[PDB]
């Protein structure tokens, strides 16, 4: 009689994993984007006879930190970066996080930041001339050129702070940056230390990875795993409905 | 259902994208014209359940879940570089290099 | 107990835990 | 100061570029569609359990 | 009183065709313009509200226009057009009409199958008053 | 989603070969003009690790 | 007042004119 339950979990789940696949599907088009990997996970029910009942709970792995592909802007202050790369920014409760999105941006006042949040280097965030064009270099340094000025006077007036995460222990936070998991900050330091083998490319951006043949294949698989519950729920309804005359005279 | 919700912000999304893009292939004759490029994010994420022991003498995955929201435009950058030089032989034609704005 | 006959100890209570520590 | 020069008898023309317009545009188009499928699949799946 | 799931299910049912009447409407009107008296056409939302007898039924207080900015199409050609040469276009969302009465088919129906259970219920109740 | 922007790549260093052969062109008068010639080079590869 | 509710007295005729008078 209880196997109902099982079923209508089951169906439940398969809606939580269709809506991360839609999830996954809307934003296919912001700039550094990470998917959003889910497989159902067993939960077997027991004991002191006979363990049957074997319940179903949908579960998230991290992401697939598969580099997104490359196209070209020409935008001197556009960054892309190598196999596991990341931009360490500081989030809006003053913590660091990390991204991908290379889509930098330089307020009025000589601010540089990444949509929202400013980008973080040697020290705090990096500052720039009020009015001084910036290039990136290929290892991070920040050359600007104030403007009008001959071109002899290109100087270098910070650089940016490059983290390596290889993606298994980093989970993502509830605004989208990444931040590393428990175990792995305890054996890392709290905060990660800048390296030289990491390069960046300036001019070109990175787009998401999301698969298109995976969200198919992952929509076609739920809409019969739920439609089969459904059945097996109707089933086990009108069994049970049929049998509840015992009790009549 | 969470899905129609998504699946809206994502055509919404899609539409406003091919909007710009139809504006900026409008324009393409306008003097001194500087193209659109729509830039989006997507919205905070809601947990679930939070993940569980790790490496406890074991190679299992994590079992945290987390569902999107969607994704909303945020911004929308007009790219301020040079463009090139037509001929017009008008004695009161002004092209101006660098940067810079007549007030 | 063999199923469905009587006993005089109830069952321990039902776990299914998502995840063993 | 930074300011540009002047060139008499020029107009700058619009700076844009119709190869990425076309690539953008056809993968909005792409997009969408699969939007679209995953719209309709939930639909389907909303329907099949209201015909329970 | 065991008898107000059915004041509650036709409250939905009224509810939901409401909101669907509004959204045909909006869709019958996407491309319309200079309305009576000359006023350009608004695009209307519904808001639903719960009847706290706790628990109760679903009712709309009343219709809200949309404050979303009308479309300013430039054509000089209308007597509509202000000094700017501008008319106003109504902002209709297509896909949110679709989705909407996607929403309310499927509450509809939901709501449906649960009063024919519990009349079901009901029918059946009845049998031990002999 | 895949062979798009690399194609877009493509047909952008094109036009861009394109541009400097024009320019090249235009000013086959001009007195001490120096003819350019543009270098191309691939973007970053991304590895697939086996097993 | 709330509609489905009783009432003595009927509405008045609905009419969608056109073009207002």
């Amino acid at each position: 009689d209880h196997a109902i339950y099982t079923a209508m979990g089951a169906a439940s789940q398969t809606l939580n994993q269709q809506a991360v696949t839609a999830s996954n599907l809307a934003n296919a088009s912001t700039p550094g984007f990470r998917a959003q990997l889910n497989a159902l996970r067993a939960v077997p029910v027991d004991g002191l006879s006979l363990a049957t009942r074997t319940l179903v709970t949908a579960s998230t792995p991290g992401a697939d930190m598969t580099p997104g592909q490359l196209d070209y802007t020409s935008r001197p202050l556009d960054v892309a970066l190598q196999q596991d790369g990341w931009l360490v920014v500081q989030a809006a409760d003053g913590a660091e996080g990390y991204t991908r999105n290379g889509n930098i941006q330089v307020g009025p006042t000589g601010q540089l930041t990444i949509q929202g949040h400013p980008v973080i280097g040697e020290g705090g965030p990096i500052t720039v001339p009020e009015g001084s064009e910036i290039t990136i270099a290929a290892d991070g340094t920040i050359s600007a050129l104030n403007p009008g000025d001959p071109p002899n006077t290109v100087a270098p007036v910070g650089r940016l702070k490059l983290v390596k995460a290889e993606g298994n222990e980093v989970q993502r936070s509830d605004d989208g940056l990444f931040r590393l998991t428990a175990e792995a900050q305890a054996e890392r330091g709290a905060v990660l230390a800048a390296d030289p083998s990491i390069r960046i490319m300036s001019g070109v951006l990175e787009g998401s990875n999301v698969k298109p043949v995976e969200a198919m294949t992952d929509m076609i698989a739920n809409a019969r795993r739920f439609e089969m519950q459904m059945k097996v729920i109707t089933s086990v309804d009108e069994n049970e409905g049929r049998a509840n005359q015992l009790l009549s005279m | 259902i969470s899905s129609l919700w998504i699946a809206k912000t994502g055509l919404d999304a899609q539409q406003t994208n091919m909007d710009v893009i139809a504006n900026n292939l409008a324009n393409v004759s306008t003097n001194g014209f500087k193209r659109q490029r729509a830039v989006f994010e997507d919205l905070l994420y809601q947990t679930i359940r939070q993940p569980g022991a790790q490496s406890s003498e074991q190679t299992t995955l994590p079992s945290g879940l987390q569902i999107g929201t969607g994704v909303r435009p945020v911004a929308t950058e007009r790219l301020h570089s040079q463009g090139n030089l037509s001929q017009t032989n008008n004695s009161k034609d002004v092209a101006i290099k660098g940067q810079g704005f007549f007030q | 107990g063999v199923p469905g006959a009587l006993s005089n100890q109830p069952a321990p209570p039902n776990e299914a835990p998502i995840a063993t520590p | 100061n930074g300011a540009g020069l002047l060139y008499q008898g020029y107009v700058e023309t619009s700076n844009v570029n119709v190869a990425e317009e076309l690539v953008n545009m056809i993968q909005v188009q792409r997009a969408y569609e699969i939007n679209s499928k995953a719209v309709s699949t939930t639909d389907q799946m909303l329907q099949k359990l209201t015909q329970l | 009183a065991l008898l107000n799931i059915f004041d509650i299910a036709g409250s939905a049912l009224a509810a939901q065709s409401k909101r669907l009447n509004v959204a045909a409407s909006n869709l019958a009107n996407a491309d319309s313009v200079t309305g009576p008296d000359g006023q350009p056409y608004r695009a209307k939302q519904v808001v639903f509200q719960v009847d706290a007898a706790a628990t109760g039924g679903v009712k709309v207080a009343s219709v809200i226009e949309s404050q979303a900015p009308e479309k300013l199409v430039y054509e000089p050609g209308n007597p509509l057009a202000d000094a700017n040469g501008y008319v106003k276009m109504p902002n209709v969302d297509v896909v949110g009409e679709m989705v909407n009465t996607m929403s309310a088919s499927r509450s509809y129906q939901a709501n449906i199958e649960v009063l024919n259970t519990v009349k079901s219920m009901m029918l059946k109740t009845l049998t031990l008053g002999q």
